[PDB]
RNA sequence: CCAGCCCUAGAACAGGGCACA
RNA sequence: CAUUGUUAACCCAACACAGGAGUGCACCAAGGAAAGAUUAAAAGAAGUAAAAGGAACUCGGCAAACACAAACCCCGCCUG
């Protein structure tokens, strides 16, 4: 009795750069609902 | 309101058969319907069947049992009964159209959660055992045909076949007591999703079931 | 032996040649006339005729809905797909595609290219190979030929 | 497996010259009404479709422009037009591309 | 479908088909010149460590139309005289077997379930 | 001159093609319609049976496979085999073709005209009729000649005999030897590198060749075959359908040659038959739609039980 | 007669179809 | 306020080689593409599935397998 719609956002296994944007999108919503500062800063600084 | 009904035998193959041959498929099975009532019944309904048997007492032979699975074509339509008999368990493949069949009884119009319920073979016996002299059960058309949602046990590995396997899409098998999430997540392997969404590999009959049931209802009105 | 099969083996095998064509369709959806190989526009043309069918079916359809969801990898074209291609595909049955051959491609493996186009877009119209009009000779002859056979009737 | 003898040319002549391996004359070849090139009797005009196609390009790149973003797809039905067109009622309501260059010979009004 | 080194399952009530042992009664040889055995068709069987005849009552094989196929490849005891040596059958057994009375009289005068 | 190729919808308008269809098909359907009765135009004198005589055979298209029950409970196989379109093209005399028998050459279902050569479409201008697909050649007795022209019907068979059936095997086409002559392979994996299927040795050493009979892989498939000795059950009038009995070499839909059972013990079976042809505007009586065999369970049975 | 499009015909080459719909 | 090393897709294998490569970082926020285009003959390699039988093949249950167990001998204490 609705249309349903998917979300218009870009493909995840992608290899465009709006992919990528979503990839880091994901890990920084990761890096939000990560509980502790600890584990916070270990996920933001596990790059060297 | 009521739903239309078409047996699955008067559903052609997906071949490229000359519908002629169909026709007069249809045309003979028809006219052998008209002396035998073969009546509605699915997969997981119980029937009572005779037979014309030379070499008993009676020339008459009852067979009651469970319907595994029908399969075919026109006149050759064949299924499947399976009983089980004081342990040990027997299935015949009797056909739809042949001339032996005196009688054929539904005593209780039943469908299951699967559309071939083969692996009644790895099932347990308490599932396949049934009373040969039941009460034929009458139901109301209002209740279209209840689907009976019954979660079947399972005898351990090995089994017939590879039940577990996304090829068979069975739901009516209690998974989650006989297999283990190792071999769950493994069976997984052999999924193909694409299948579903492939859009080609479909039959879609409709104007080929639109045009039997009208051949169907003008050989009743003739 | 290869005996009364109608799909035709591409890419890396069965889930390789349902991406490819994934990607085409979504290509041809996007831009409403894309050019490939000729083997993989034959196959093509039937999976758009599948999809227009199901886009006809109404935008309610969860079936629908999900099948395009599946097919259509950019989501921005299901919207366009539901309501432009659908509504103005309504009185035609099956004549959704057109498919022509072109010249072979430039480069040095001069394969057979096709062009796959949906009717009724946006774009110049193609070079199609018209029939010969009705003032030459043997179709002059044919048009004689058909007056005779209505004045005798 | 290792060859006995040297193969003559007499022998080497009567393979490599054989009529099937010989290049066959393709008889199917006329010439374009439009433009006057050569094409096949199946096959359409090379000339005219690159024409086709550089036209096909532009309108891409311009319709493209005109969508700053990769995902902003047009909802509803387009047109395109040249100068010295107006949009008229049936074009109405339907996304509108505006090209400098004159309306060609080949693209039909409609 | 019953062939060589076929693990079969003795039916009939006898000691060689009761009491148990630390190998299962495997087949021999079946009688037919093709080494495929079928309904009705005689075999020899090890039981126990010794030689012995039998009678093929039914296998797990899909064979014709409207023909039973059991779940197990039941077999009874046959002597080499052409009679059984059990007492009685509890099995059902395929109708089919009546057929030829002539060669089976007395295997089927001891069946009591005919299906 | 470098003269191209052309075909009939290349200079054709979209106004004359469908003309054209129409054209060539109510002048088939015409000429069909004339040469529906021959019996009355001019029929040749129609000899009497001999012992020692022979009947032409037909054309047929196959359909499909059935199954069929007989009264005892047994249950057979037929096939369907329609004859669409029996035509007598031209008729070789007996010093002209064998000198022994006749030859009467026979033609299958119809054809488009736009696809054949000019000499065969000659030919069936001069004959009257449309092409036809698959032309074989029967060699019949000298009292059996019919009138070139002349159709035939599926009733030419009565419920109740032997036919032979020739046909194009179902081309498989350059296949290994196991699936054409049956050879065995080697074992699997017990240490066999690259031979899971080959022939292995061919001939012997001291021959230094293969010998001409050796089975070799090759063609498979596409060949003319004939099976012998098949029984006809069920004749149906009104669409010319024939049940003949077991499998018939070729594929569906395809045009298959049937004939009598040149068998010896089926050679002097003709006499009960009709035989020139069945000719349905002599007996002015008009049979029933299907001629059961005697021992064909019809569709309409009383589930006939045993006593 | 074989441009092109199919085939239960086929490695290529060959063979059968493309009018009833 | 001295001098020197700060590039690179790299080194060794005759090669832009499915090979040999020390240490610190997480398994992707970084790298790439198994397919030049067709048809889908035989044989060959790999994978998946297969009714009834479950080693009857074979020197050997070699490989494979919904199992991945228990025992008896010969030689060597065992790890190496
Ligand atoms: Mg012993
Ligand atoms: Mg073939
Ligand atoms: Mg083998
Ligand atoms: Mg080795
Ligand atoms: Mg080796
Ligand atoms: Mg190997
Ligand atoms: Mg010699
Ligand atoms: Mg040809
Ligand atoms: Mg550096
Ligand atoms: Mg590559
Ligand atoms: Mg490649
Ligand atoms: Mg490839
Ligand atoms: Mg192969
Ligand atoms: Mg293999
Ligand atoms: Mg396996
Ligand atoms: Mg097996
Ligand atoms: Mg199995
Ligand atoms: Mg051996
Ligand atoms: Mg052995
Ligand atoms: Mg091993
Ligand atoms: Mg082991
Ligand atoms: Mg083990
Ligand atoms: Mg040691
Ligand atoms: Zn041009």
């Amino acid at each position: 009795p609705v249309a349903r719609y998917p979300p218009i956002v870009a493909s995840l296994t992608a290899k465009s750069k709006a992919a990528r944007q979503r990839r880091v999108e994901q890990w920084q919503a990761t890096v939000h609902a990560a509980k502790s500062v600890d584990e916070k800063l270990r996920i933001l600084t596990k790059m060297q | 309101p009521e739903t239309r009904f078409l047996s699955p035998e008067f559903i052609p193959p997906r071949g490229r058969t000359n519908p002629l041959k169909f026709q007069i498929e249809r045309k003979d099975m028809l006219e052998r319907r008209k002396i035998l009532h073969i009546p509605e019944f699915y997969v997981g309904s119980i029937l009572r069947v005779t037979t014309a048997d030379p070499y008993a007492s009676a020339k008459t032979s009852q067979f009651l049992g469970i319907c595994i699975q029908r399969s075919g074509s026109g006149l050759g339509a064949t299924f499947i009964l399976r009983n089980t008999i004081e342990g040990q368990g027997v299935e015949i493949c009797f056909e739809l159209y042949n001339p032996r069949i005196q009688e054929i009884q539904v005593v209780k119009l039943e469908k299951r959660l699967d559309n071939s319920l083969l692996y009644l073979r790895d099932a347990l016996p308490e599932y396949s055992t049934f009373d040969v002299n039941m009460k034929p059960i009458t139901q109301e058309f209002n209740q279209e045909v209840p689907v009976n949602q019954l979660k079947v046990k399972m005898k351990p590995k090995p089994w017939s076949k590879r039940w577990e396997r996304p090829k068979f899409n069975i739901k009516g098998i209690r998974f989650d007591l006989c297999l283990t999430e190792e071999q769950m997540r493994e069976a997984q392997k052999w999924s193909q999703p694409w299948l579903e969404f492939d859009m080609m590999r479909e039959y879609d009959t409709s104007k080929i079931e639109a045009a039997i049931w009208d051949e169907i209802e003008a050989s009743k009105n003739s | 032996i290869s005996h009364g099969r109608v799909f035709r083996r591409l890419g890396l095998g069965p889930e390789s040649r349902i991406h490819l064509l994934q990607n085409l369709l979504t290509g041809l959806v996007r831009h409403e006339r894309i050019e490939a190989s000729w083997a993989r526009v034959d196959e093509l043309r039937g999976y758009a005729e599948k999809l227009i069918d199901y886009g006809k079916l109404g935008d309610t359809n969860e079936r629908a809905m999900r099948m395009a969801d599946f097919w259509l990898t950019e989501k921005d074209l299901i919207p366009k797909l539901f309501q432009v291609l659908a509504p103005r595909f309504q009185g035609q049955n099956g004549g959704y595609t057109r498919m022509l051959q072109i010249p072979n491609r430039n480069e040095q493996d001069r394969a057979k290219m096709a062009v796959i186009e949906y009717k009724g877009n946006c774009l110049p119209p193609l070079p199609l190979p018209r029939r010969d009009s009705n003032l030459t000779l043997l179709n002059q002859l044919l048009q004689g030929l058909r007056q005779d056979q209505e004045a005798s009737s | 497996a290792a060859p006995k003898n040297r193969r003559s040319i007499e022998v080497n002549r009567c393979r490599r010259r054989n009529p099937q391996k010989l290049i066959k004359v393709k008889n199917n070849i006329d010439v374009c009404p439009e433009c006057g090139h050569l094409k096949q009797k199946h096959i359409l005009c090379g000339y005219c479709y690159e024409k086709v196609r550089k036209e096909t390009a532009e309108i891409r790149r311009q319709m493209g422009k005109q969508e700053g973003g990769p995902f902003r797809a047009p909802t509803t039905e387009t047109v395109v037009l040249y100068s010295g067109e107006t949009p008229s009622e049936q074009d109405q309501g339907k996304r509108i591309i505006e090209r400098e260059r004159k309306r060609p010979s080949w693209f039909t009004q409609n | 479908a019953i062939q060589k080194m076929t693990r079969v399952r003795v039916v009939d009530n006898s000691a060689l088909g009761t009491t148990p042992y630390h190998r299962p009664p495997r087949c021999i040889h079946v009688y037919n010149k093709t080494g495929v055995g079928k309904v009705g068709d005689r075999i020899l069987l090890a039981i126990r460590g010794q030689k012995k005849k039998a009678l093929i009552v039914g296998h797990r094989m899909p064979g014709p139309r409207m023909t039973p196929r059991f779940d197990s490849n039941n077999v009874v005891l046959l002597e080499d005289n052409g009679n059984p040596v059990g007492t009685r059958i509890k099995t059902p057994i395929p109708s089919s077997l009546r057929q030829r009375e002539g060669e089976f009289s007395k295997v089927l005068a001891i069946a009591q379930n005919f299906v | 001159h470098g003269k191209s190729v052309t075909w009939w919808d290349e200079h054709l308008s979209e106004e004359n093609v469908p003309f054209v269809k129409q054209l060539v098909s109510d002048e088939n359907k015409a000429q069909l319609a004339s040469k529906l009765c021959p019996l009355k135009d001019e029929p040749w004198p129609i000899h009497p049976w001999e012992p020692g005589s022979s009947r032409v055979g037909l054309i047929a298209l196959k359909l499909g496979m059935m199954p069929l029950w007989t009264k005892d409970g047994q249950k057979h196989v037929v096939t369907l085999l329609q004859v669409q379109d029996c035509h007598v093209l031209k008729y070789t005399p007996k010093e002209n073709h064998n000198g022994r028998m006749a030859a009467l050459t026979v033609g299958g279902k119809t054809v488009s005209h736009f696809h054949k050569s000019a000499s065969i479409l000659e030919f069936y201008q001069e004959l009257g009729l449309p092409p036809k697909q698959k032309v074989k050649i029967f060699n019949v007795t000298e009292n059996a000649v019919i009138k070139p022209g002349t159709p035939l019907y599926a009733a030419h068979f009565r419920p109740g005999q032997y036919v032979d059936v020739t046909a194009k095997t179902i081309g498989k086409g350059f296949q290994g030897v196991m699936r054409r002559w049956g050879f065995k392979g080697q074992p699997a994996t017990h240490g066999q590198t690259k031979t899971h299927r080959r022939p292995g040795a061919i001939s012997t050493g001291d021959v230094a060749r293969v010998w001409p009979g050796t089975k070799m892989p090759g063609q498979l498939g596409n060949i003319d075959r004939t099976a012998f000795g098949l029984k006809v059950w069920r004749i149906n009038t009104k669409h010319n359908i024939i049940y003949v009995n077991g499998s018939v070499p070729g594929h569906k839909n395809c045009l298959v040659k049937i004939k009598d059972s040149k068998l010896p013990a089926y050679k002097d079976f003709c006499k009960n038959l009709p035989f020139p042809t069945y000719f349905p505007d002599g007996d002015e009586e008009a049979l029933p739609e299907d001629l059961y065999d005697e021992n064909v369970c019809q569709p309409g049975a009383p589930s006939i039980t045993f006593t």
